[PDB]
C-alpha cells in the first residue's frame, strides 16, 4: 500500500524535524544557562505546544539513548521502569554527542525537555499510570537540585501532570503537592512557577466548588505583576467566577471584561465562550443590557444562542418568557456553570428596569412609576425606589410627600474636579509603559 | 502562542442547519414587539384625530 | 461508645438539663473516636449526631451563637466530610437553618456561597431549604413584605430560633429610608414608639494635587 | 548545608546579574 | 473548619484539637491564618500547658503566610520543639532565617561591641549549635 509509504516517509521526516528543533531549544537551554538570559526558556515554552506530536515511542527511545550517553541516574532508573521494545535489527546509531560533550553530563533542563515531551506523547496516548510514575521522578529530580533555571520548564511540566491528573479525578490527590510546591516557589520567588501553581491550586476548588477555600487561596495570596499574559487570564477568569459567585457583582464584572479583552483573540474558542458567558450573565445581573455585537460572532454563536434567549426575554422582562426559557435550558445552564446567578436573575430582573426608568427620566410621579414597573402599589414603587437607591444603582432622592422622584443635579464632578483624577491614572500608566521599557533595553 | 485547553471547547451544542443569520449588523433593540406603524397612527388618531 | 442515655429527646428543656447527660456525651469522647482522616462508623452513625441534638440543643435553648461551635461537624458531616449513609436532617428540617444562620446576622456571603451543596435538589425542592432559601430569593428584591405575611412558612425544626433573628434586621434594614412618613410609620412594620425610641467641595485641594504633580516632575527627570 | 548556603548563592546571583546588565545600559547611553 | 471545636476552654480538648490540627496546617493555612488570634491567645497564656505545642502551630501558620519575623519568634517561643526536628522543608526555612537573624545580631554586636550587647535568646544560641 502506497499509503502506508507515504504515511512512513511522512513520520520519518516530521522525526528528523523534531530531532533538529530538540537540539535547538538544546542549544538555547545551554546559551540561557551559560548567561543566565532565560530569554530562550520561555521561548521554549511559548512554541511548546508547536511540538506536541512529531514523534513516536521507538522513536524517543532511540533519541534518549543517544542523548544521554552520560551515566545519568534519571536515565538509568527510567530505563528499567519503561516497557521493553521487541528486539529490533533496525537501530541508528545516533551520537551527537562526542568526546567533551559526551562526557559532560546532559543538563536537567534538557532531561527534563526529553520528559515532558514524551509527557505529551502518552498524553495524547493517554497513558495516565506512566505519566503519573513519570511525574513524581520529574518531581524527585527537580526537587534534588535548586537552580531556577529548571522552573521555566518545570512549570509547563507540573501544568501537564495536573491535566492528566485531572483525568484520573484525582485533584484530591494532587492538592497535597500543589500546596507543597507553591509553598516551596514561594519561598524561593520562582515567578512562571508560582503562576502556574497558584491557578491550577484555583482550578481545583473551582471544580469541586470549595468556593471559601477559593477565596482564602486568593484574598490571602499574592500574584506577581510580572506574570505571563496567559497565566494573567486566567487569573482573572477564576477570580471573576468567584466573586460573581460571592454576590459582589461590579468588580467581577470589571475584572472579567479586563480579562476578556486580555483573552486571545482568535485562539482558545471554548474558554472565549465560557468566559464570555459568564461575563453575560453577570452583566444581566448588574442591571446593564451586553453587548449585542457578540451575540452574532460566528465563533462564539451557538454555545451562546441560549444566552441570547436569556437576554431578550430579561430585557423585554416578559416572566412566562423567562420561566419557558428556563424549562427549556436548564441542563445547558448547568453544564456552563451559571445556574446559581440565573436563579439570581430570576427575581433581580425588576432591579434592571428600576434602572432604565430612572437613567430615562429625571421626575416621575410613585403611581406612575408602579404602573411603569407592573408592581400594583404606590408603597411597592416606594420600597422598589429606596432599595434602587440603597444598593448603589440609582442615585435618586425620592420625596414622599408629592410623588417627586428627584434625579440627580446640574453639571456633576465630572466637569469639576473628575477630569484630573481621570487623568491621573493615564499618565501614571503611560510612564509606567516608558520606565519599563527603557528599563528593558537590552543585556548586552 | 499558547492552546490554551483550559479543558472545554463547545462541540457547537446544537449543530443543526445554518439559520442564515443576516449580514446586517444589529443593535439590541432591533427585535421587540410592536404593531407596526400605521396601524399605530391608525388606533391613534380618533377621538380629535392624532 | 456512652451510647444513647441522652435519649432525652423527649422534652427536658435543657437538652439534657445538666451538661452531664448533655456536654459529657463528647467531653472527652470527643477525642476518642476517629474524626480526623467503616471507621467508627456508629461514631460516624452519631457523627455529629453526638450533638446534631446538641446543636438543636442550642437552637432548643437559645444557645446562638454555639451552632457556630457546631456546624463545625454537621458541615463536615452533611457537607460529607466523607460520603457516608445516613444523612436525615440537614438534607430537610436542617442546614436550612444555617441558611437562616447564612443570613440571619444580616451576612449573605455564605447565604450564596454553601448554596452550591444542595447539589441540585434545591430548585428541585424538598420542604428544606425551599422556604429558607424563598426569603432571600423573596427579600433580596426588597418585597420585605413578601415574606411577613406569610413568614410563618417554617416546615421544618423551630428555625424561629432566627426567623424572627432575621425579621429583626429586616426591621432595622426598612428602617433604613433617606436618612434625615411623618407619625404614621412605615406600614410594613407600623412596638409603638418603641421603635421611635430606636433612634472637592469648595475647597481645591491643594496639598495632594502638589504631590501628584511633583511625582509626575520626580519620574520625568529621574534615573538616567 | 547545601539546602541553604546554595539557597543564598543563588538569592544573591541571579539579582545580582541584573545590576550587570544594567550597568552597560548606564554605559551605553553615557558614551552615546 | 475546626476551629469551633477548638472554641472549647478545656486544656486537654484544646491541645488535642490543636494536635489534629497541625497534621493539615500545611494544606488549610489558607482558611487557618483567619485563626491565628485564637492560637496567638492561647499562647498568650502561660499557664497553657501545651504552650510549645501552640508555639510550634503558630510559627508554622506565620510560615506559610510569609511572615518570617513572626515565624522566628514564634520558633523561638518554642524553643526545643524544633531542636529535635532536623530534616524537613518548613524547619530548614525556619533555620535558614533565625541562621540569617542571628548573623545579623552578631554583625550588630561587631560594629557596635561597646557594652549594651543586644540579649542574644539562649535558644538562639542553642540552635545555631545544633546546625
Amino acid at each position: 500500500k502506497t499509503a502506508a509509504a507515504a504515511a512512513e516517509h511522512s513520520q520519518r521526516e516530521l522525526d528528523t524535524v523534531t530531532l533538529e528543533d530538540i537540539k535547538e531549544h538544546v542549544k538555547q537551554l545551554e546559551k540561557a544557562v551559560s548567561g543566565k538570559e532565560p530569554r530562550f526558556v520561555l521561548r521554549a515554552l511559548r512554541m511548546l505546544p508547536s511540538t506536541s506530536r512529531r514523534l513516536n515511542h521507538y522513536v524517543l527511545y532511540k533519541a534518549v539513548q543517544g542523548f544521554f550517553t552520560s551515566n545519568n541516574a534519571t536515565r538509568d532508573f527510567l530505563l528499567p521502569f519503561l516497557e521493553e521494545p521487541m528486539d529490533t535489527e533496525a537501530d541508528l546509531q545516533f551520537r551527537p554527542r562526542t568526546g567533551k560533550a559526551a562526557s559532560t553530563p546532559l543538563l536537567p533542563e534538557v532531561e527534563a525537555y526529553l520528559q515532558l515531551l514524551v509527557v505529551i506523547f502518552m498524553m495524547n496516548s493517554k497513558r495516565y499510570k506512566e505519566a503519573q510514575k513519570i511525574s513524581d521522578d520529574l518531581m524527585q529530580k527537580i526537587s534534588t537540585q535548586n537552580r531556577r533555571a529548571l522552573d521555566l520548564v518545570a512549570a509547563k511540566c507540573y501544568y501537564y501532570h495536573a491535566r492528566v491528573y485531572e483525568f484520573l479525578d484525582k485533584l484530591d490527590v494532587v492538592r497535597s503537592f500543589l500546596h507543597a510546591r507553591l509553598r516551596t516557589a514561594t519561598l524561593r520567588h520562582d515567578a512562571d512557577g508560582q503562576a502556574t501553581l497558584l491557578n491550577l491550586l484555583l482550578r481545583n476548588y473551582l471544580h469541586y466548588s470549595l468556593y471559601d477555600q477559593a477565596e482564602k487561596l486568593v484574598s490571602k495570596s499574592v500574584f506577581p505583576e510580572q506574570a505571563n499574559n496567559n497565566e494573567w487570564a486566567r487569573y482573572l477568569y477564576y477570580t471573576g467566577r468567584i466573586k460573581a459567585i460571592q454576590l459582589e457583582y461590579s468588580e467581577a464584572r470589571r475584572t472579567m471584561t479586563n480579562a476578556l479583552r486580555k483573552a486571545p483573540q482568535h485562539t482558545a474558542v471554548g474558554f472565549k465562550q465560557t468566559v464570555h458567558k459568564l461575563l453575560i450573565v453577570v452583566e444581566l445581573l448588574l442591571g446593564e443590557i451586553p453587548d449585542r455585537l457578540q451575540f452574532r460572532q460566528p465563533s462564539l454563536k451557538r454555545s451562546l444562542m441560549p444566552y441570547f434567549l436569556l437576554t431578550q426575554a430579561v430585557r423585554t422582562g416578559n416572566l412566562a418568557k423567562f420561566n419557558q426559557v428556563l424549562d427549556q435550558f436548564g441542563e445547558k445552564f448547568q453544564a456552563d456553570g451559571t445556574y446559581t446567578l440565573i436563579i439570581r436573575l430570576r427575581h433581580n430582573v425588576i432591579k434592571t428596569g428600576v434602572r432604565m426608568i430612572s437613567l430615562s427620566y429625571s421626575r416621575i410621579s410613585l403611581a406612575d412609576i408602579a404602573q411603569k414597573l407592573q408592581l400594583d402599589s404606590p408603597e411597592d414603587a416606594e420600597f422598589i425606589v429606596a432599595k434602587a437607591i440603597r444598593d448603589g444603582v440609582i442615585e435618586a432622592s425620592i420625596n414622599h410627600e408629592k410623588g417627586y422622584v428627584q434625579s440627580k443635579e446640574m453639571i456633576d464632578i465630572y466637569s469639576t474636579r473628575e477630569p484630573q483624577l481621570a487623568f491621573h491614572q493615564r499618565i501614571s500608566f503611560c510612564l509606567d509603559i516608558h520606565n519599563m521599557s527603557v528599563k528593558a533595553m537590552r543585556f548586552p | 502562542d499558547d492552546e490554551f485547553e483550559e479543558f472545554p471547547a463547545e462541540d457547537w451544542a446544537g449543530l443543526d442547519e445554518d439559520e442564515d443569520a443576516h449580514v446586517w449588523e444589529d443593535n439590541w433593540d432591533d427585535d421587540n414587539v410592536e404593531d407596526d406603524f400605521s396601524n399605530q397612527l391608525r388606533a391613534e388618531l380618533e377621538k380629535h384625530g392624532y | 461508645m456512652y451510647e444513647q442515655l441522652k435519649g432525652e429527646w423527649n422534652r427536658k428543656s435543657p437538652n439534657l438539663s445538666k451538661c452531664g447527660e448533655e456536654l459529657g456525651r463528647l467531653k472527652l469522647v470527643l477525642l476518642e473516636l476517629n474524626f480526623l482522616p467503616k471507621l467508627t462508623k456508629q461514631q460516624l452513625i452519631l457523627a455529629r449526631d453526638i450533638l446534631e441534638i446538641g446543636a438543636q440543643w442550642s437552637i432548643l435553648r437559645k444557645d446562638i451563637p454555639s451552632f457556630e461551635r457546631y456546624m463545625a461537624q454537621l458541615k463536615c458531616y452533611y457537607f460529607d466530610y466523607k460520603e457516608q449513609l445516613p444523612e436525615s436532617a440537614y438534607m430537610h428540617q436542617l442546614l436550612g437553618l444555617n441558611l437562616l444562620f447564612l443570613l440571619s446576622q444580616n451576612r449573605v456571603a455564605e447565604f450564596h456561597t454553601e448554596l452550591e451543596r444542595l447539589p441540585a435538589k434545591d430548585i428541585q425542592t424538598n420542604v428544606y431549604i425551599k422556604h429558607p432559601v424563598s426569603l432571600e430569593q423573596y427579600l433580596m428584591e426588597g418585597s420585605y413584605n413578601k415574606v411577613f405575611l406569610a413568614k410563618g412558612n417554617i416546615p421544618a425544626e423551630s428555625y424561629t430560633f432566627f426567623i424572627d433573628i432575621l425579621l429583626d434586621t429586616i426591621r432595622d434594614e426598612i428602617a433604613g429610608c433617606i436618612e434625615k412618613l411623618f407619625t404614621e410609620a412605615t406600614r410594613i412594620l407600623f412596638k409603638m414608639t418603641d421603635y421611635a425610641k430606636k433612634r472637592e467641595d469648595t475647597t481645591i485641594p491643594s496639598t495632594e494635587l502638589a504631590k501628584q504633580v511633583i511625582e509626575y516632575a520626580r519620574q520625568l527627570e529621574m534615573i538616567v | 548545608l547545601r539546602q541553604y548556603y546554595l539557597s543564598k548563592i543563588e538569592e544573591l546571583q541571579l539579582i545580582v546579574n541584573d545590576k550587570s546588565q544594567n550597568l552597560r545600559r548606564l554605559q551605553a547611553q553615557r558614551n552615546e | 473548619g475546626i476551629i469551633s471545636l477548638l472554641d472549647e476552654d478545656e486544656p486537654q480538648l484544646k491541645e488535642f484539637a490543636l494536635h489534629k490540627l497541625n497534621a493539615v496546617v500545611n494544606d488549610f493555612w489558607a482558611e487557618i491564618s483567619e485563626s491565628v488570634d485564637k492560637i496567638e491567645v492561647l499562647y498568650e497564656d502561660e499557664g497553657f500547658r501545651s504552650r510549645q505545642f501552640a508555639a510550634l502551630v503558630a510559627s508554622k501558620v506565620f510560615y506559610h503566610l510569609g511572615a518570617f519575623e513572626e515565624s522566628l519568634n514564634y520558633a523561638l517561643g518554642a524553643g526545643d520543639l524544633f531542636n529535635v526536628n532536623d530534616n524537613s522543608e518548613y524547619v530548614e526555612t525556619i533555620i535558614a532565617k533565625c541562621i540569617d537573624h542571628y548573623t545579623k545580631q552578631c554583625v550588630e554586636n561587631a560594629d557596635l561591641p561597646e557594652g549594651e550587647k543586644k540579649p542574644i535568646d539562649q535558644r538562639l544560641e542553642g540552635i545555631v549549635n545544633k546546625m
